[PDB]
């Protein structure tokens, strides 16, 4: 009924010896287009390349690894074909050896690491690149490009803007982790000079660690003290539970400890120049409840 | 005899063939077979596989990952996993396995992923993982591991070590902590850490460790002099006066 049409075509790429090259080519049509990768006429055939098809079937990716020069060069052709028609696009690969790398070629200062994330949580794969002109970051999961398109989704590629003479970031953020999301990720820095890949990073997805929830309990209660007037006493208040409750010090209804740095688990109160008797109230707080205990300070 | 015997649901997607035998009530798998050409992920969740004897899964040599959790498993006779060279991922959490002995994980050469959380685990033979040389991620949270033996992770490429929720007083650098340089995620939270002269090694190690590799906090449960305090901000004098 309909002829084939290119929805995405491979572009010219400049890679490094022992590196990776990936060409993306996908088309639409009825019946569905068949994607063939030809190297100067005939189809590529070796033990270093690999054709990875889209789950859609819309297209595929040519994966050359590791890059060998001048063997890998140069031009390849994507051919989409059905019963009703056929179309073709070409593109040039260039692979420069280790002493042909320009100043300002994309470099990965920090790649992605192995990551085991509990399901339905956030998993943000990191990357940091540097090159001239400034490299653009992009991602591949299991030899396929990561759809980080503008349309709202869990998979966002972070701007992660760090300022100055610092490297570019471009971290891949994955909200609501799933069993589909786990797999082999790869970061890719790309500029005018060419393309650099990061070492592969496995993402694993596990079940959530069931944690028994417990309301706060005073492991170390605030003790009472008698002191020579103008003396200095340090009262230790320690509370436990899950989640570990904040520990705060109060004098009457007056808050002493600042909310911004409210310690989790443990708080010691430092009383200096005490020439007045008073009761100090330690207070532990968590989403499972609030408790309090008194420390009676008397003056000798 | 599965799957043409209709016993389990071996639906063929996505990209991998999942053999779902979860909650079918299997007591042994020496009587059963599995496809010759296809590779598969085997799921033996709630089946009540109480004991694993030598050369179970023998006809399941083509399994890529084994997932047998909530079986109430407690006894693993050495060589029970024999033949599973292909397996990369082993789920044996949520059972009652009280210890790891040597040759417990016999047969699993390719294994990269091990989950044994919630198992009341206590003793772990030094040469328990010594042949699992692809084990990148070891998850042992919520158990009763008192100590880790000297050479446990020698030549084991551990990258994710989840040790939360145990009875773990200390962690030595000598042999144990030095032998895992490649860590990227380690989880030590919820352990009765005894901050004494013997924990110094941990502290310093956590300093030299890659940043954000430690997930969670290491709080001192002992002594009461130090209880509730982060190892983060513990002066050496206080650990070792
Ligand atoms: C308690 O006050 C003493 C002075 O006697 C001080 O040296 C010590 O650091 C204080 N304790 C704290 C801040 O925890
Ligand atoms: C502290 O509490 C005791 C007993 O509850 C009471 O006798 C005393 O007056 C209190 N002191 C105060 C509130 O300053
Ligand atoms: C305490 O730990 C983390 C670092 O992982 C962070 O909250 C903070 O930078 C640390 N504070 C220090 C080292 O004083």
């Amino acid at each position: 009924e309909t002829p084939p049409r290119f929805t995405r075509t491979p572009v010219d790429q400049t890679g490094v010896s022992g590196g990776v090259a990936s060409f993306i080519c996908q088309a639409t049509g009825d019946p569905r287009p068949k994607i063939v990768w030809n190297k100067k006429g005939k189809k590529v055939s070796n033990q270093r390349f690999e054709v990875i098809e889209f789950d859609d079937g819309s297209g595929s990716v040519l994966r050359i690894q590791p890059l060998r020069t001048p063997r890998d060069e140069a031009i390849y052709e994507c051919v989409a074909s059905n019963n009703v028609g056929e179309i073709s696009v070409s593109t040039r690969l260039t692979v420069l050896r280790e002493d042909q790398i320009p100043r300002g070629f994309p470099t990965i200062d920090m790649g992605p690491q192995l990551k085991v994330v509990e399901r339905t949580r956030t998993a943000t794969m990191l990357c940091a690149a540097s090159g001239n002109p400034d490299p653009e970051i992009t991602w591949f999961k299991d030899f396929l490009p990561v759809d980080t398109s503008n349309n709202n989704g869990r998979i966002k590629q972070l701007r992660s803007e760090s300022i100055g003479g610092t490297p570019i970031r471009g971290a891949l953020q994955i909200e609501q982790s799933e069993e589909s999301d786990q797999g082999k990720y790869e970061c890719v820095a790309t500029n005018s000079a060419g393309t650099r890949y990061s070492a592969p990073a496995n993402l694993y997805v596990r079940e959530l660690r069931e944690v028994r929830r417990v309301p706060p309990r005073f492991s170390i209660p605030p003790t009472n003290h008698e002191i020579m007037p103008g003396g200095s006493v340090n009262i230790t208040c320690v509370a436990v539970g899950s989640p570990m409750p904040y520990v705060k010090w109060m004098l009457g209804a007056e808050d002493l400890t600042p909310e911004d740095d409210m310690p989790i688990g443990r708080n010691v109160l430092e009383l200096n120049d005490v020439r007045q008797s008073a009761n100090y109230t330690c207070v532990a707080m968590s989403t499972l409840g609030v408790i309090e205990a008194i420390a009676q300070i008397t003056v000798k | 005899d599965v799957c043409k015997e209709k016993i389990c649901s071996c639906n063929e997607i996505e990209g991998d063939l999942h053999v779902d035998c979860e909650k079918k009530g299997f007591t042994s798998l020496q009587r059963f077979t599995a496809p010759t050409s296809q590779f598969y992920h085997l799921f033996l969740h709630g089946n009540s596989l109480t004991r694993l004897f030598p050369n179970e899964f023998a006809n399941f040599y083509n399994a890529v990952s084994l997932h047998m959790e909530n079986n109430g498993l407690h006894e693993i006779v050495p060589g029970a996993f024999l033949g599973l060279q292909l397996v990369k991922r082993l789920h044996i959490n949520n059972n009652k396995i009280k210890s790891f002995r040597k040759q417990t994980f016999l047969g699993l050469d390719d294994l990269e992923y091990l989950q044994a959380d919630f198992n009341l685990l206590r003793d772990i033979d030094p040469g328990a993982f010594q042949d699992l040389n692809k084990l990148e991620v070891l998850i042992l949270n919520d158990n009763l591991i008192s100590t880790l033996p000297a050479n446990v992770f020698q030549y084991v490429p551990i990258t994710h070590l989840d040790l939360r929720g145990n009875r773990l007083k200390t962690l030595p650098y000598e042999e144990v902590l030095e032998q895992i340089p490649g860590i990227a995620e380690i989880l030590l939270e919820d352990n009765p850490w005894d901050c004494t002269c013997d924990l110094l090694s941990l502290k310093e190690w956590l300093e030299n460790i890659p940043k954000n590799a430690l997930i969670g906090r290491v709080v001192c449960e002992a002594p009461t002099r130090l209880q509730g305090k982060d190892l983060n901000e513990t002066t050496e004098q206080d650990l070792c006066p």
